[PDB]
């Protein structure tokens, strides 16, 4: 658990530092320096928007790959004694990849809303552009993380389904319903991302 | 929860599927009935050829014997387990090595028994169980010196950890081999339970019940068998594994126990064991306590297959196939001895 | 034909035992008959003819052993092509005698050859020892002819130092040893290698030293043999061993010639023996599946057969009767059945690849719309939509044409390369893929990442300076500039065939290709899915499921067309309507589809594509959502009514759950499949960009060289370019595009009409020809 | 110089591919196809007066391509001779 120890140490140190820093800023009357407004505002909307698109695609692909390996290991292991698994349970892989297809679709939809400003002063950048960056970032987070979780869930369920099919052929047809239910979550994330970026306009 | 779902299949998913496929080949109740309906060992092989076993027994001599069938079943299981171990990674490799320590214990007991009786260790090798082979050469060509053999075990055997329960090599000639074996097994079971708990997750959840039942049954049977012997209560209590559910005052009551009635009274407090002891009529013609415990062990090993992302599947499969090989050997024995009356004593699996 | 599986029917044959073997042999030759186990109660290993099958297996083992000896020897194995039938009469005795001779003779020959070679080597060692001992005993042999003890032997060279040291260290300074090299190194008696040797002679005093030296040599793995004690004995035994050596050499040569002759005779007909015995084994194993005298002296056979071939099977039975000489004729009979018939597609040489391709995901049910004939084009076409490249398609079609032309050669010369065997079996698939990839590369105007400009681009740059507001000053000031078609003469119509060449050199390339290819992918996918749904209607009509036709297909087609076919109509309408002048207010069909689904028609933003869009889109959405209850509620209720209120197991809850699952699956599948068909655009853009980057990183280096010396560098740079194109693009990207067209066909297209819950027809056809 | 027939076949197929493709590339460069402008090794000065300089550079690159095609023709001849030997 060396790497987990390192991560836990970093987390604890960072958040102890944050606690003491917040106590200092509040108590020493230096709160006006902790300008979250200035952070969110000076930080360019392009950073948020492009991080959002990148996350939308990358996390969707991460979930698709996670599920694909989770279920393909089981498919190939079971098929050593019952090769029909390879031909039948490719549907789990298909779902895990539909996750990434949703990811790219939403990356396209988000990227279609990008446009330069030609301004640097926040009053010039305006609510429209700032909210556009924030909402593209949020939509990317939504789609990417929902797709990641849906892909992992479908992969786990598909590994289970492949293992169960390796022993009795008539079970996969009934266990695919769990895969469908797990797939619905990616669709929900896509719908929410689309709603978020519905009225988004950079320029 | 540990969330093994996320990472188990990274390293052990292929082997999980493979071992489940192997388990799907264990004879079912219908297959056991078909084998039971046979008349000769040749017909037993004939019927068995239709199961997953296939032609494992076609090569061997036409005058089949129970010994030949048993050795072939043992060889098949050894081959499958060795393949799985060879394809396993670190954590599952340690799990499978722990599975093999059980037979390594009996093998080292055989080695020390032969050596104390001045018999060649190389000549003792063939009788050892294949799954516990001492491939190390430090414990070979010992020249029949118990001290050299003890040093070899300590230096070049995974049993060095369990041999610290003893105090010196003089213990080999001092203590009886059965007490040595059971002390080694207590230490091994405790270490195995600790390792499974450290693994945690679905492995611990699905495996700790099996080790706990092993500990409880070891306690019960040691108590029931040491009643008429010179094994004192104090030296007996040292042989109860502490993994079982009897650890608080249960093992103590067993140690103080002086009769099977007292052992049954102790078992009453735990309903799971209460039913086994109630069904263990122990009179001729009905299931014995060992048979009831075998049934419970098979049930637990089968329930080990309802979890998915855990190593307990491999231990359960090894034990279930051991039980299946024992069942087939028993059926062959009944066929050969013509004692068809007791041919149903085999414990079914799946 | 390939439209749907052949009419299949059960049949049962009564055939007298004497003629049964010949009749089933004729059936095996014909190949249109599939037997079935009719005695499953008793396992295979206990049936009537297991004795015969066991003896046949033993004969096959004998033939394998003789063939293995044939391979060990250099002798080749002939190939005539004849396929004689196993002799129904008891010619098995003659064949067994022949093979027993051909095996026993070869085994005796091998054993005798080994033993006689060992003896010959030992005797030649003895001869050399005698000759060298005579040479040593030649200082001055004045006498013509016992305390001293004598031995002699042979050692491996370079062991002389260690052996001499060991002797002088054990028999301390009381033994004599002389050594002499043996030129023309010899072959070891047992170790079996050509190694240099030294013949050595040892003199010793008494019995103790005799034993010492004997054991020392035995440990040194030498060999001693006896030796003469007088010159007369030396001469006598030397002559004897020389004569025996010559005799053994003659016998060795004769026996080796005998082995060669018998093995040549065996190889002359080994293949015919193998085919004979393999058919005989197969025929007897088939007769095992038939009823036996436990029920009737006349054999009973049960078979699947296509309806059209019944007369041919009867004629084959007539041949069997005539050959067997039995007066009684075997009789075939039909019988109405309930068991599920298999799927038989009458595959052809050209259609075998596509039929295997569509069968991989499940053998089609009995007599349902076969996707193969449409796949024959749509799989190459979908592959080409992604792999589209004129040059790579040229390479692939040339390779596929080579495989097609030389197919007979490769078919004869069989190898174990699984990958190459797969490709060769798919040769026609690769050929069509190459052709359609050529076509799609022409449409993309792509050839090794470069366009063609065969008709002339519609984009003229001069109107920009003539009418537009440009000048050389603007060209100097702008790094990339851009172009517009709003001014009159810039855009002179669409390119007549394929994408315009100027997009190749336009940095705006991707901005346009992305949209065009996304629309193309969506259009092709939706039309493919609609064709699948129509095929599903055909399936239902043939199977007589009006329930499915009225609830199911029609709701499915209405839903699909209203939601996603309307999208294709929107794409085409926008293309035909909106131009450069109306560019500013050109709507986004993505946003319009989102708003269609969300009922979010706003009063701000992009305007409506056409008048009445709000009403028409609301109506389409309403119909689409209504198609969900149409599929879900109706069919279960009618089923429950007509199968539980009439006539009165039916489980209404389970039926409702099943229909709900089917409706959810289909409705989510429409969306997910229209999305997944974007893999066409994804893979096409990937192939194009990989080809472009490969070109610009490999052969741009060899082309962007002023000095004429670059012509030599282009040699190696293009070697690298060719290997990289063949490896990264033709092999791996081509394989990916192939498998993704496969996945599209298996899931997106075939889920609409295909079931794949049948059994492959495995006839009793003789494939032992192998 | 005897060598494997597999290597000879690979060499001859590569020679044919190189000859055909490089001859076509040279012909297109010589025709001054605008598609391959990026491959011309021109400089800033070449845009001074007119397109004649870029045409000359096009011709130079076409000559390079024809030289490569001739070298591949020699390589294919060597491979064919090796095939005849084998
Ligand atoms: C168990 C852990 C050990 C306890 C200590 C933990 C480490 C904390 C020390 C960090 C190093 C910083 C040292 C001071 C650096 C100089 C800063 C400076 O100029 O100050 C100006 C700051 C800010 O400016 P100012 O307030 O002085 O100026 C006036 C500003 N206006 C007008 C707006 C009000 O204030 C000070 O003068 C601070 C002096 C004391 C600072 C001491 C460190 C603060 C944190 C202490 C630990 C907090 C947790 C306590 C409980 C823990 C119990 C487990
Ligand atoms: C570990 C899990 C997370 C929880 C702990 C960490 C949370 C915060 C970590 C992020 C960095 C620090 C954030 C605060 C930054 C300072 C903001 C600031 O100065 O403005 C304050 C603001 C404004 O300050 P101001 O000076 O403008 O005051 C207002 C003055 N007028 C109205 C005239 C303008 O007000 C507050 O005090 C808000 C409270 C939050 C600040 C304190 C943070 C507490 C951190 C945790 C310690 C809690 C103490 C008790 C410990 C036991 C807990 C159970
Ligand atoms: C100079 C190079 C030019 C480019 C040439 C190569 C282009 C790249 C794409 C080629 C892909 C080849 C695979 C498709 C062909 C096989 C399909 C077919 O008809 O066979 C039915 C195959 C094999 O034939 P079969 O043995 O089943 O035949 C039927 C026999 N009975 C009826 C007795 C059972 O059948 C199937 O199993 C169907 C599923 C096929 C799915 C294909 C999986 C991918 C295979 C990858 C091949 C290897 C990669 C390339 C390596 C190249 C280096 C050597
Ligand atoms: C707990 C006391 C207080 C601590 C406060 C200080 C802050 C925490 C620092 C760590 C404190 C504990 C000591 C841990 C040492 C490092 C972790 C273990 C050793 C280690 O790193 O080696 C292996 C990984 O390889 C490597 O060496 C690779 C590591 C290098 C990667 C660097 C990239 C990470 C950058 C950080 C940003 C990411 C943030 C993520 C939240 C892990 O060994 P094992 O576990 O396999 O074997 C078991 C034994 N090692
Ligand atoms: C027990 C545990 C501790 C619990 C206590 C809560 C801890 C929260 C940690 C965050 C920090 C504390 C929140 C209050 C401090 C806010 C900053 C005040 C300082 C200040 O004056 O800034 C104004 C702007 O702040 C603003 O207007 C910023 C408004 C937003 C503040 C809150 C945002 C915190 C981050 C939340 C992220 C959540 C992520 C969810 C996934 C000035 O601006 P001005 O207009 O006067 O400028 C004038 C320029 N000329
Ligand atoms: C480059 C731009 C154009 C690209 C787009 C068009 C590409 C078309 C691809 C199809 C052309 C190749 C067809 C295969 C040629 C090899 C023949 C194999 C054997 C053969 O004759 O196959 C028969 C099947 O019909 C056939 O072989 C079919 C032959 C007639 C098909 C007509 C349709 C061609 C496409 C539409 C017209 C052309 C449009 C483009 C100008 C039956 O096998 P067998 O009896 O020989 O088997 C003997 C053992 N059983
Ligand atoms: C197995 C195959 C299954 C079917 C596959 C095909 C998919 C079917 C999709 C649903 C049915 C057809 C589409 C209905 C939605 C309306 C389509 C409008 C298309 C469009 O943009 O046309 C413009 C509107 O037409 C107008 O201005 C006229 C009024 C609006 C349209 C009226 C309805 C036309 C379609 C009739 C039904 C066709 C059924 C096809 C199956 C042209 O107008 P513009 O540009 O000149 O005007 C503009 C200034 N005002
Ligand atoms: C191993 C098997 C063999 C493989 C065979 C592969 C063959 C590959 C050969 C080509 C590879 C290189 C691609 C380069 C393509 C660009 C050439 C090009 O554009 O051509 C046309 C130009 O010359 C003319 O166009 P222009 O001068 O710009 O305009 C004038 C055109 N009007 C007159 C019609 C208006
Ligand atoms: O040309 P341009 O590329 O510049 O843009 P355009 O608009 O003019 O033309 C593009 C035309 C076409 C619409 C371009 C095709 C692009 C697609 C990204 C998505 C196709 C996938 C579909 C319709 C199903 C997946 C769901 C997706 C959004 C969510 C819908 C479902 C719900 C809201 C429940
Ligand atoms: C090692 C990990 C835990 C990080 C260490 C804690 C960090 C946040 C601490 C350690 C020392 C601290 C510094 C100590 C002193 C000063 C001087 C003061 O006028 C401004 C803040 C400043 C510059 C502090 C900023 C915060 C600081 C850098
Ligand atoms: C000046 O440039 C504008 C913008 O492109 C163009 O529309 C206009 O026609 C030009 N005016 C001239 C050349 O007089």
């Amino acid at each position: 658990t060396g790497l987990e120890l390192l991560y836990l140490g970093i987390f604890v140190a960072f958040w102890a530092c944050m606690i003491v820093v917040g106590i200092c800023y509040t108590i020493f009357d230096l709160g006006f320096r902790f300008d979250v407004a200035w952070f969110l505002t000076e930080t360019s909307p392009f950073m948020w928007s492009n991080l959002g698109i990148g996350l939308a695609i990358s996390l969707s692909v991460v979930g698709a790959a996670w599920g694909i390996y989770i279920t393909g290991s089981s498919i190939i292991g079971g098929g050593v004694k019952a090769p029909r698994i390879k031909t039948k349970n490719l549907v789990s892989i298909i779902f895990c990849e539909a996750v990434a297809i949703y990811g790219i679709i939403m990356a396209i939809v988000i990227s279609n809303m990008a446009e330069p400003f030609s301004a640097t002063d926040p009053k010039a950048i305006g609510h429209r552009n700032y909210h556009a960056g924030y909402s593209m970032f949020g939509a990317g987070l939504t789609v990417g993380l929902s797709n990641l979780f849906c892909g992992v869930c479908v992969g786990i369920v598909g590994s289970g389904a492949a293992l169960a099919d390796a022993q009795n052929p008539s079970l996969f047809v009934k266990i695919l319903i769990v895969e469908i239910f797990g797939s619905a979550i990616g669709l929900f994330g896509v719908i929410v991302a689309i709603l978020q970026t519905s009225r988004v306009k950079m320029g | 929860s540990f969330f093994p779902e996320l990472y188990f299949n990274v390293d052990n998913g292929y082997l999980e599927g493979l071992v489940r496929g192997l388990k799907a080949g264990v004879l079912s109740q219908a297959d056991y009935l078909n084998l039971v309906q046979c008349e000769t060992l040749e017909d037993l092989k004939l019927h068995l050829q239709s199961t997953d076993y296939g032609n494992f027994l076609a090569n061997e001599a036409s005058p089949l014997t129970v010994s030949v069938i048993d050795d072939k079943l043992k060889e098949k299981m050894v081959v499958e387990f060795r393949h799985m171990r060879n394809h396993a990674y670190e954590p599952l490799a340690s799990f499978l090595d722990f599975i093999t320590y059980s037979y390594m214990i009996d093998n080292v007991i055989l080695l020390i028994t032969g050596t104390l009786h001045q018999r060649s260790i190389a000549e003792l090798v063939p009788k050892c169980h294949p799954l516990g082979s001492f491939e190390q050469m430090e414990a070979v060509n010992i020249a029949q010196t118990p001290a050299e053999l003890y040093n070899a075990i300590l230096v070049d055997t995974p049993l060095a950890a369990f041999f610290q329960d003893c105090i010196s090599e003089q213990d080999l000639d001092e203590m009886n081999i059965e007490i040595i074996r059971n002390t080694l097994y207590k230490a091994y079971l405790e270490s195995f339970y600790k390792f499974c708990t450290l693994l945690g997750g679905t492995t611990a959840d699905a495996m700790c019940p099996i080790l706990e039942f092993e500990a409880d049954r070891r306690a019960f049977i040691i108590t029931i068998n040491s009643f008429g012997t010179e094994l004192s209560k104090e030296d007996r209590a040292k042989l109860f594994p502490h993994c079982g559910r009897l650890y608080p005052e249960g093992l103590a009551q067993l140690a103080r126990a002086d009769d099977y009635e007292q052992v049954k009274n102790v078992a009453d407090y735990y309903p799971e064991y209460k039913l086994l002891f109630e069904g263990a009529g122990s009179n001729p013609g009905d299931k014995t306590l060992e048979d009831r415990f075998f049934e419970h062990e098979v049930k637990l090993n089968k329930l080990a297959f309802l979890n998915q992302f855990h190593f307990g599947v491999f231990y359960a499969f090894v034990k279930l196939k051991e039980q299946e090989c024992r069942n087939i050997v028993w059926i062959a024995e009944c066929i050969a001895q013509r004692h068809r009356a007791k041919i149903d004593n085999y414990i079914p699996i799946f | 034909e390939l439209f749907r599986s052949e009419e299949m029917t059960l049949a049962q044959l009564f055939l007298q035992s004497e003629a049964a073997y010949c009749c089933v042999s004729e059936l095996e030759e014909l190949g249109k008959v599939q037997f079935r186990d009719l005695n499953p109660d008793v396992n295979v290993f206990q049936r009537k003819f297991v004795n015969e099958v066991r003896r046949c297996e033993e004969m096959d083992r004998k033939l394998r052993f003789v063939e293995k000896e044939i391979r060990k020897a250099n002798i080749p194995i002939m190939d005539t092509g004849e396929n004689p039938e196993v002799p129904f009469p008891r010619d098995m005795i003659d064949l067994e005698a022949n093979f027993e001779k051909i095996e026993n003779e070869l085994k005796e020959i091998n054993t005798n050859q080994e033993a006689l070679k060992r003896n010959f080597l030992e005797l030649t060692e003895l001869k050399f020892i005698l000759r060298k001992t005579q040479q040593f005993f030649d200082e001055m042999a004045d006498p013509d002819l016992l305390r001293l003890g004598f031995v002699a032997g042979v050692i491996n060279r370079e062991r002389i130092p260690t052996f001499e040291r060991m002797l002088w260290r054990v028999c301390r300074g009381n033994v004599f040893l002389r050594q002499a090299e043996i030129e023309n190194p010899l072959e070891d008696p047992v170790t079996g290698d050509y190694v240099h040797k030294s013949v050595f002679i040892i003199f010793f005093q008494g019995d103790q030293l005799k034993n010492r030296v004997k054991k020392i040599c035995e440990g040194f793995r030498a060999s001693l043999y006896p030796c003469p004690e007088t010159p007369q004995e030396r001469k006598e035994m030397a002559s004897g061993v020389n004569t025996r050596i010559d005799d053994l050499q003659m016998v060795l040569n004769q026996t080796e010639d005998h082995r060669q002759r018998v093995l040549q005779a065996a190889a002359k007909n080994i293949r015919v023996w193998f085919i004979k015995v393999r058919k005989m084994k197969a025929i007897y194993h088939t007769l095992n599946l038939c009823n036996i005298d436990v029920t009737q002296k006349c054999l009973i056979a049960e078979v699947w057969c296509p309806v059209t071939d019944l007369d041919s099977i009867q004629f084959a039975l007539r041949r069997g009767t005539e050959h067997s000489g039995s007066t009684v004729p075997s009789i075939l009979n039909r019988m109405q059945t309930n068991q599920t018939p298999p799927t038989y597609n009458k595959t052809n040489k050209f259609t075998h690849g596509f039929q295997n391709i569509v069968d991989a995901y499940g053998i089609g049910t009995y007599r349902e719309i076969n996707p193969a004939p449409y796949t024959v084009i749509t799989f190459p076409f979908l592959f080409a939509v992604m792999f589209g490249d004129f040059g790579h398609g040229i390479l692939m079609t040339l390779f596929a044409v080579w495989m097609v032309l030389r197919e007979s050669r490769i078919l004869s010369q069989k190898n174990e390369n699984e990958m190459f065997s797969m490709v060769f079996s798919g040769r026609y698939i690769i050929l069509l893929m190459g052709l359609f990839s050529i076509y799609t590369g022409l449409i993309y105007n792509d050839c090794f990442s470069k366009s063609l400009n065969i008709f002339g681009s519609s984009w003229s740059v001069r109107p920009m300076f003539t009418i537009g507001n440009w000048t050389e000053e603007t060209l100097l000031g702008s790094s990339v500039l851009q172009l517009n078609p709003a001014i009159p003469g810039v855009f002179g119509g669409p390119y007549p065939f394929g994408i315009d060449p100027i997009w190749n050199i336009a940095t705006n390339k991707l901005t346009f290709l992305n949209s065009f290819k996304m629309k193309m992918s969506v259009i092709l996918g939706i039309i493919h899915m609609l064709f699948g749904v129509s095929l599903s209607l055909f399936n239902h009509i043939y199977f007589k499921k009006p329930l499915n036709i009225y609830f199911g297909f029609i709701p499915e087609i209405i839903f699909m067309s209203s939601l996603f076919g309307y999208l294709v109509i929107l794409i085409f309408y926008k293309w035909t309507a909106y131009d450069a002048h109306s560019s500013r207010n050109a709507p986004s069909l993505l946003i319009h589809f989102i708003n269609m689904f969300l009922f979010s028609y706003p009063e701000s933003g992009n305007a409506m594509l056409y008048s009445g869009q709000k009403g028409i889109q609301c109506f389409l959405i309403v119909v689409a959502m209504l198609c969900v209850p149409w599929m879900l509620l109706f069919k279960p209720l009618i089923l429950r009514h007509q199968y539980l209120r009439k006539k009165h197991v039916f489980d209404f809850g389970d039926t409702m759950v099943h229909q709900a699952i089917h409706t959810i699956e289909y409705c989510l599948g429409c969306i997910s499949n229209t999305a997944s068909y974007l893999r066409l655009w994804a893979l096409s853009l990937a192939h194009a960009q990989l080809s472009e980057v490969l070109w610009t990183m490999v052969i741009h280096i060899g082309l962007h060289v002023r000095s004429l010396a670059g012509g030599l560098g282009l040699f190696f740079i293009f070697a690298a370019f060719a290997t990289l194109t063949v490896a990264i693009l033709l092999i791996m990207e081509g394989l990916s595009a192939f498998l993704h067209a496969l996945r599209l066909h298996w899931v997106e297209f075939q889920n609409k009409f295909y079931t794949g819950t049948g059994f492959k027809f495995l006839p009793f056809s003789f494939e032992h020809i192998r | 110089l005897c060598c494997g027939p597999k290597l000879a076949a690979c060499g001859i197929v590569l020679s044919a591919w190189g000859v055909i493709m490089l001859i076509m590339l040279g012909i297109f460069f010589n025709v001054h196809s605008a598609v391959l402008i990026e491959d011309v090794p021109f400089t800033e000065k070449d845009f001074e007066n007119g397109p004649q300089n870029i045409y000359n550079l096009y011709e130079q690159v076409s000559y390079n391509c024809f030289i490569a095609a001739g070298l591949y023709l020699l390589l294919g001849g060597f491979s064919f001779c090796q095939v005849r030997l084998n």
